[PDB]
């Protein structure tokens, strides 16, 4: 993950999700966009 | 009572004989302390419940002193469990099932080879010591124009704390 | 049916005006406690019988930590003071009512 | 309502319903809670509110099939959330630290190691900022923020 | 038929408070009128005893009794062993009964008899200004004039 | 309550011209009336 | 200096301790402090602080009574309120006027 | 009252002892009206110098209930003044060690800074559950009425109130649910 | 006598027993002590109020340290009662 202030879906298959109280943007076809929200 | 898992026994109190030397089978010297067991008399037994604390527990006493040189309620004490007076009396944290009548004699076998065991005594005292042999303090110089500090704590804190941390090293009993 | 307070815990009051609207009148009687309310007042053969009379002494910090248990206070109440304050002190106070 | 049984045979049934009761006091109302007078009026507490509203293992049901504004729906879901942390929902359960009014996931808070001087002093959230409109009842307004 | 309004049973559709009626005017003037003739009668038979009142004098209220003491913060005018009237009495209580005035009591209703027993000065009162750093230091002592008066009766009236 | 005073026009400070402030405080036991208040 | 000062304290410290006393009379009546007084203003009773006190520990049936008082002009007060047009003004809220 | 000098003297100076109940309740509401009857705010013969504060007795401070994530959020902050010794435990964990030291806490912070405060804290009595000791519970008068009224769980409200409540939303008849 | 109470003039010893010889002398049952009100009771600083009823009427009521320093008292109170010598009675006239 990097961690980002402005969250993107740089994919199709990049979804956001909001856990641990943070929102996330996680893609199960390309790890490298996985993003945590600072 | 039998043992189950979970249990704990009592101790004793043993006089440190002193040390010899002891070689295994391998040919390796492994020095040993002797402790005698002089006599040991269980004492006293506290219930959970009047013991406030988790676990029962069973007071050992060890060698015998005089009772000219005793006090009276302790003397009083050992004579309504019909036993001359102890040099130290020991608690001994112990389950239900380790309850051992008082006045009972204990003994060295208790204790069986090749068992291990905890040991707790009062160390040897050094009076008041400096942090050289209290806290392994480095010291200072010998020559090379020092004046008269060679064995001295350098800076006991720094100039912001307008003070002294608690606990911090320094000169006192050891 | 309407009570401005409760009355059942000290007196019962009723509030009045007066024709001319210039007085207030209040009538408040004691309210007394019901019988019902209340509850009962709680209730060597050969030797005389000596007085039990021990007193152990208590070394001074027990006895305070006795005394502070008693009163539920601290220890500092029953430490003593010294000559100034003692001195300081007016042993013959004024007295009103 | 409908449900599924599974024996391979998987059929559907059409079980009883409810009926919304019968003369609502306000009939042009848009959504259930406009037609029940019921604007600004209802809590977490009010449970009797929230289990008509929510499923049967703790889940909402949806905004077009309940007839709720998105307002409302929204105010629901937030006290649908805070009513199950404090416990007053225990028949909708899924599959000990007394709350309520708890508006945050009680697994996903920091503690609060550094609040800051008295002027950005990081407060504690009570509460649910949706039901700021909600009926005073007081002269004081609710303290959202402790 | 749920009239036009009804709010259902939820925590915030009614407001925390009871519902409370007050009495209607007609039967609570009546109710009025004969705690008011009681509590006359009991001014006429003579049941109480030991009255206190709330009287307004020298800017001030005072609680007071009969045979009490009360110290004026200033001269008064009347001479020692002097009887005279206090006329503003706020209120008159007794056990049992207490009498409100709006704001003042009626003085057919109570009389306030006091007797000035004492012209004093009070204890030397020191007033003193100092500043810091600029030479500012001021003494200046008072005594302010005083007049002890003694409350001798206070006797009420049937007039309510 | 200085608002709802000054509402029935009764000043705000009830040490402000009523009856409270400016009737005389007392009057000699016989009925005389007392000499006039300085203030 | 400290003494010329605490004259000033002195009377803020007294004023302190009345609204105190007569705070915990009125709980006791299970009334507020702001009600008991400023429905007393408009009952037009002009009883201060230090006589209010006063008899909240020496006269407590007289207490009772203006607690009483105060709070059938606060529920009087609040039926205005609700009423909100020309019913009568309520038997202890009419005022004695003065000309 | 017609009582002689001492034991009217003895009646107005008495020592009350007040039952609060946790159990579902704000820690600072319990503490506020704790220490109101600690200091004896509460008599009208209140005077800072006439030691004049009740005994409280607190019972069910284990099951005492936070507001919001303050069970999470609040932080207990202490510092054994030894260097690294700056300790801080969340709400939760301090509730886990020691049952009553929340509202202990809590008393304590309500109570005047002044040296009258431990005083009025031996005072105060704390019981973790429904045990109370035997003397103690000889020495009560009046229960006080606890602050928060309890939401009341869905599952405890009769079939009365239940059928008294309207049902709001007609639903679908073909709706899974 | 102006600001005195009754058994600070008058000495008396037993009042319960005045009390009684008075009540049998105007035709009353005899008064039955009652625990009115109770605080403390365990500890060094309890307070009683221990009243006195007759035909469960309630003549008198007394505080004190002990449930007997109560029961005086309310002997006490109840003879002050039944002289008129009480402190709310009216004042002399002079
Ligand atoms: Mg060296
Ligand atoms: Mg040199
Ligand atoms: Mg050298
Ligand atoms: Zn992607
Ligand atoms: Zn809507």
């Amino acid at each position: 993950f990097k961690n980002k202030t402005v969250l993107k879906k740089r994919c199709k298959d990049c979804y956001l999700v909001k856990r641990r109280g943070r929102w996330y943007v996680y893609c199960k076809t390309h790890p490298r966009h996985k993003q945590r929200q600072m | 009572h039998p043992w189950e898992p979970g249990s704990f026994r009592v101790g004793l109190i043993a006089l440190k004989l002193g040390m010899m030397p002891l070689w295994t089978k391998d040919g390796q010297k492994h020095v040993v302390t002797l402790l005698q067991v002089q006599d040991c008399h269980v004492l006293k037994y506290t219930s959970k419940e009047n013991c406030n604390g988790k676990m029962a527990t069973l007071s050992v006493g060890g060698k015998t002193v005089s009772r000219f040189r005793k006090a009276t309620s302790i003397l009083e004490f050992y004579r309504e469990l019909g036993l001359p007076p102890k040099q130290t009396v020991k608690i001994f944290n112990i389950t239900d099932n380790a309850a051992i009548k008082p006045g009972t004699p204990l003994y060295a076998a208790h204790f069986r080879p090749g068992q291990y065991v905890d040991v707790t005594a009062k160390t040897i005292g050094k009076g008041f010591q400096g942090v050289m042999k209290r806290w392994g303090f480095k010291g200072q110089p010998a020559t090379h124009g020092q004046t008269k500090t060679h064995r001295r704590p350098g800076a006991v804190a720094t100039g912001d704390i307008g003070r002294v941390w608690p606990g911090t090293k320094m000169p006192g009993k050891m | 049916t309407y009570s401005p307070l409760p009355d059942d815990y000290n007196c019962n009051v009723e509030l009045a005006l007066t024709s001319d609207g210039r007085t207030i009148v209040c009538y408040h009687p004691s309210v007394d406690i019901p019988y019902e309310h209340t509850k009962p007042i709680p209730r060597d053969q050969v030797l005389k019988t000596r007085l039990e009379e021990k007193v152990e002494h208590l070394e001074e910090g027990p006895m305070i930590e006795q005394l502070s248990k008693m009163f539920f206070t601290t220890k500092h109440r029953w430490y003593p003071h010294g000559r100034y304050h003692r001195c300081r002190k007016n042993l013959n106070p004024p007295k009103d009512r | 309502f409908r449900e599924v049984v599974e024996t391979t045979i998987i059929e559907g049934r059409i079980t009883a319903t409810p009926k919304e009761s019968p003369n609502p006091p306000n009939p042009s109302g848009q959504c259930p809670i406009c037609r029940w007078n019921l604007k600004h009026k209802y809590n977490y507490d009010d449970v009797l509110l929230l289990s008509q509203f929510i499923r049967p293992h703790g889940g909402m049901l949806p905004r077009k099939i309940t007839g709720l504004c998105q307002e409302e729906h929204r105010k629901i879901e937030e006290c649908v959330k805070m009513a199950h942390r404090a416990g007053l929902l225990p028949n909708h359960r899924p599959r000990q630290l007394n709350r309520y009014l708890t508006r945050w996931a009680p697994g996903s808070v920091k503690p609060i190691y550094k609040k800051g001087p008295r002027w950005n002093r990081v407060r504690m959230p009570v509460g649910s900022p949706l039901l700021r409109d909600n009926v005073c009842y007081s002269r004081t307004p609710w303290k959202l923020y402790h | 038929s749920y009239l036009p309004g009804y709010v259902p049973k939820t925590s915030l559709s009614s407001p925390p408070w009871p519902e409370v009626v007050l009495p209607d005017p007609v039967e609570e003037t009546r109710h009025h009128a004969e705690v008011v003739k009681k509590v006359n009668e009991m001014i006429v038979t003579g049941q109480y005893g030991r009255l206190f009142a709330v009287v307004h004098f020298a800017s001030r209220q005072w609680k007071v009794t009969s045979e009490d003491l009360i110290l004026i913060g200033n001269e008064l005018d009347l001479a020692c062993g002097e009887r005279i009237r206090l006329e503003k009495v706020l209120l008159v209580g007794a056990d049992n009964f207490t009498l409100l005035g709006k704001p003042l009591l009626g003085k057919d209703l109570v009389r306030v008899e006091a007797t000035v027993i004492e012209k004093t000065e009070s204890w030397p009162r020191i007033i003193m200004r100092f500043r810091k750093r600029k030479n500012f230091k001021k003494k200046r002592i008072v005594t302010t004039p005083q007049t002890v008066l003694r409350i001798n009766s206070i006797e009420i009236a049937p007039c309510l | 309550g200085g608002q709802w005073r000054l509402q029935q026009g009764l000043a705000a400070n009830p040490s402000g011209y009523g009856p409270l402030t400016e009737l005389p405080d007392w009057s000699y036991a016989d009925g005389r009336p007392a000499p006039p208040m300085k203030g | 200096v400290k003494c010329t000062k605490a004259r000033y304290l002195k009377k803020k410290n007294m004023r302190t301790l009345w609204i105190n006393r007569i705070t915990a009379a009125s709980q006791e009546h299970g009334l507020k402090y702001p009600a008991l007084i400023g429905n007393l203003v408009k009952c037009q009773v002009e009883l201060n602080r230090k006589v209010l006190a006063d008899l909240a520990i020496y006269e407590p049936k007289t207490f009772k009574s203006l607690a009483a008082l105060a709070s059938r002009r606060r529920h009087e007060g609040f039926a205005a309120a609700l009423g909100d047009g020309k019913e009568p003004e309520g038997i202890f809220s009419r005022v004695v006027q003065y000309h | 009252s017609s009582f002689s000098r001492a034991p009217q003297q003895w009646a107005t100076f008495a020592r009350i002892w007040y039952l609060l109940d946790g159990k579902m309740q704000p820690p600072g509401k319990l503490a506020a009206m704790a220490s109101i009857r600690l200091q004896g705010l509460h008599k009208p013969v209140y005077h800072a110098l006439s030691d004049c504060g009740d005994h409280v007795v607190i019972m069910n401070t284990r099951h005492i209930a936070f507001s919001g994530n303050k069970w999470e959020q609040k932080v207990y902050s202490s510092h054994t003044g030894y260097p690294g010794g700056f300790r801080q435990v969340t709400a939760a964990q301090l509730h886990l060690r020691d049952p009553v030291a929340i509202v202990k806490l809590a008393i304590y912070g309500m109570l005047p800074k002044n040296l009258h405060r431990r005083t009025m804290m031996e005072r105060l009595h704390l019981f973790p559950d429904e045990y109370i000791p035997e003397d103690i519970l000889k020495n009560l008068v009046e229960e006080l009425p606890q602050p928060r009224k309890i939401p009341k769980r869905l599952d405890e409200y009769t079939q009365e109130e239940i059928d008294a409540f309207p049902r709001l939303w007609t639903p679908p008849e073909d709706y899974r649910l | 006598m102006t600001g005195k109470e009754l058994f600070e003039m008058w000495k008396i010893i037993n009042p319960m027993g005045l009390l009684v010889e008075e009540l049998k002398k105007r035709n009353v049952s005899a008064p039955e002590s009652r625990l009115t009100r109770q605080s403390g009771g365990t500890t060094a600083l309890p307070l009683y109020f221990v009243g006195l009823y007759c035909d469960k009427k309630l003549i008198a009521e007394g505080p004190g340290e002990t449930v007997l320093v109560a029961e005086e008292e309310a002997a006490r109170v109840a003879l002050r009662k039944l002289y008129g010598f009480t402190e709310n009675r009216r004042p002399w006239n002079y």
